[PDB]
């Protein structure tokens, strides 16, 4: 008879004892710059995620150079030599503890390096952390590296108290894109569509040179019939970033005349 | 706390990332992949998906495959129609295979975030898509692939000595290009060989009741079965083992059972008159193939040994013994040559209890 065998510790023992190797620079062969440089293990980060199998393939520049330069970051020196080793560290030992001031760190290098179980972990540490004072920086993380369930649990978050979001300096740190898609949406709750115009003229105010140019697109996505007819005229009219722009000139013209023919219409 | 940087990325500055892909992609089917920086690749690709650009990475991707497989792939295979067709063909579904394993490389991040998100085909089946659809099934080159792949059967059967592996790698390729699914093997490659096929064997088999004895010509079926199975083996898809096979058993046993059985001094009577054992176990066994092929050789069986039974009751204990070798001889044709057959002891018994109850 042939009976199977199984050793218990095997698992553990080989993860932590290649991630010792590597802390001492034992049998490394590649080397990862993000600067302080990383040695590691071929082999290991090949196993723990789809993107190192080209890039150490041989058809590419890389395999051959024995060192890659991970470049472009959110930081102009790279991510935290600290986050990073924790990632690397992941990818040999499967442990990483992830805290409120590393998470957007941790899931950069996550999604970049295409780790699905750390970017999942990511996505729910956020989701159980999630509430009003940082509703908008994890929307703003869970749109960049597409995280779906959190993105829809956030923006549901900020359509509800948008009024409160839009008062707060937060929300003008936010990009044109995202500044648009939430004047594209109709399920966001505002006392006033008044109170819409004045967000757009406040963010574009916050960085003059860099945001003047995305005025004439946003004032397009302002809905300029449910605004009453004497602030058309007496504040939105008399504005400088509108009397520039011909098109949102005949945009406040339009409006006027439309609530001078509904209100005939009864 | 939490903290979150989103950058909006100029339309100039995604025109230059995308050209530098584009340019990459180009030299990768030019196969030219030596000098490419994979990680800064992957980085540029990774740039366009992360700043909501992956429709126009996308949409690129798929003009600059479709660019190359019309008017430098497709030509190459159109020049070689009458000269190295299937090696031509083959080489580039090669280089094909080879490059977009290396362009799903550097778009991984697109085919990991963006493909996923935007119900879209993934990079290496648009890949297939285009490679189907702009060379392969393209018109002149579909219809060349399939009359030489027909061609060469048609000649393998015929005699001629063909190249088998240039067959089982076109047969492949049509395979993979049905997209996990034989829809292209299927309507190009099966469709027309099972119809090719039946006209063969349809007039293979009236050569052979022409000038074969019942016994022969149920050795060559035999003998036919086996050739069409080893050809699927070396040239052909697995698949196509049980449809092959299925036509070979209605054109050469269902469209000729009555004809087989009664053939005049060879068929089933003539093997039960002279006790040809072995002949009528290799008839049942063939038979036994197709529907309604035992019940042909029952009902042939059934008029003959109720017409002998008849002739028995009707021509002291000599009558009786008559009946008894009638008995024995059919229960050694039950065991030796109709492996003890449920609806044969039926049809046996079946005619005793009529022949012993008429007189
Ligand atoms: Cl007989």
């Amino acid at each position: 008879e042939a009976e199977d065998f199984e050793c218990s510790s095997h698992c553990s023992e080989l993860s932590w004892r290649q991630n010792e190797q590597r802390r001492q620079g034992l049998f490394c062969d590649i080397t990862l710059c993000f600067g302080r440089e990383f040695r590691a293990h071929r082999s290991v980060l090949a196993a723990a995620t789809e993107y190192f199998t080209p890039l150490l393939s041989g058809q590419f520049s890389e395999s051959r150079s024995g060192r890659v330069e991970m470049r472009k970051w959110s930081s102009e020196p790279g991510p935290e030599p600290d986050t990073v080793e924790a990632v690397i560290e992941y990818m040999y030992t499967g442990r990483i503890r992830v805290s409120t001031g590393s998470v957007h760190e941790v899931l950069e290098l996550a999604d970049r390096f295409l780790l699905i179980r750390l970017k999942e972990f990511c996505g729910e540490f956020l989701k159980k952390k999630l509430h009003l004072s940082n509703c908008v920086a994890i929307h703003s993380l869970a749109h960049m590296y597409t995280l779906s369930q959190l993105a829809l649990k956030a923006a549901d978050m900020i359509r509800r108290n948008f009024h409160k979001v839009i008062q707060d300096e937060e929300f003008y740190t936010l990009p044109f894109h995202l500044i648009r898609d939430w004047l594209s949406d109709l399920e966001i709750t505002v006392d006033s569509e008044e109170v819409l115009f004045e967000t757009v003229l406040k963010w574009v105010q916050r960085n003059a040179e860099e945001r003047e140019r995305y005025f004439e697109e946003l004032f397009k996505l302002l809905r300029l019939s449910q605004m009453k007819p004497t602030y058309l005229t007496r504040h939105v009219k008399p504005e400088r970033l509108v009397a520039n722009n011909e098109v949102c000139v005949k945009l406040v013209a339009d409006a006027v005349e439309r609530h001078a023919l509904r209100a005939e219409n009864i | 706390r939490i903290r979150a940087f989103p950058m909006t990325m100029d339309e100039k500055y995604v025109n230059s990332i995308w050209d530098l892909l584009k340019n990459a992609i180009q030299e990768i089917q030019r196969k030219n992949n030596s000098g490419l920086s994979f990680e800064e690749l992957y980085r540029n690709a990774y740039t366009m998906v992360l700043h909501k650009h992956g429709e126009k990475l996308y949409t690129g991707l798929r003009e600059v495959v479709t660019e190359h497989l019309i008017n430098k792939v497709r030509e190459d295979v159109l020049n070689s129609l009458n000269n190295n067709f299937l090696q031509t063909l083959n080489q580039a579904w090669n280089d094909h295979q080879t490059a977009m394993v290396m362009i799903r490389d550097i778009l991984m991040y697109m085919d990991r975030v963006y493909v996923q998100q935007n119900n879209v085909e993934n990079v290496y089946n648009l890949g297939l898509i285009i490679f189907r659809d702009q060379v392969v099934r393209y018109g002149c080159i579909r219809d060349h692939l399939r009359q030489t792949l027909l061609d060469m059967i048609a000649r393998e059967r015929k005699g001629e000595v063909v190249d088998r592996g240039a067959i089982r790698n076109a047969c492949q390729m049509l395979m993979i290009l049905g997209l996990e699914g034989r829809s292209v093997y299927e309507e190009d490659f099966e469709a027309p060989f099972l119809e090719m096929s039946a006209e063969f064997f349809q007039m293979e088999s009236q050569k052979f009741l022409a000038e074969n004895s019942a016994s022969v010509y149920i050795k060559k079926v035999e003998a036919r079965i086996n050739e069409e199975i080893e050809r699927v083996m070396h040239c052909l898809d697995k698949s196509t083992e049980e449809p092959i096979v299925k036509v070979v058993e209605r054109e050469l046993i269902s469209k000729h059972m009555k004809t087989i059985v009664e053939m005049e001094n060879s068929g089933l009577v003539h093997m039960l008159k002279n006790g040809k054992t072995e002949d009528l176990g290799c008839m049942y066994k063939l038979f036994s193939r197709v529907p309604n092929g035992l019940k042909t050789m029952c009902e042939c069986m059934s008029s003959y040994l109720r017409e002998q039974g008849k002739a028995l009751v009707s021509e002291p204990v000599d009558y009786r013994q008559g009946l008894d070798d009638l008995k024995s001889r059919f229960d050694r044709f039950l065991l030796e040559s109709f492996n003890n057959d449920r609806l044969f002891k039926q049809t046996i018994a079946g005619d005793f209890e009529y022949f012993l109850n008429l007189n």
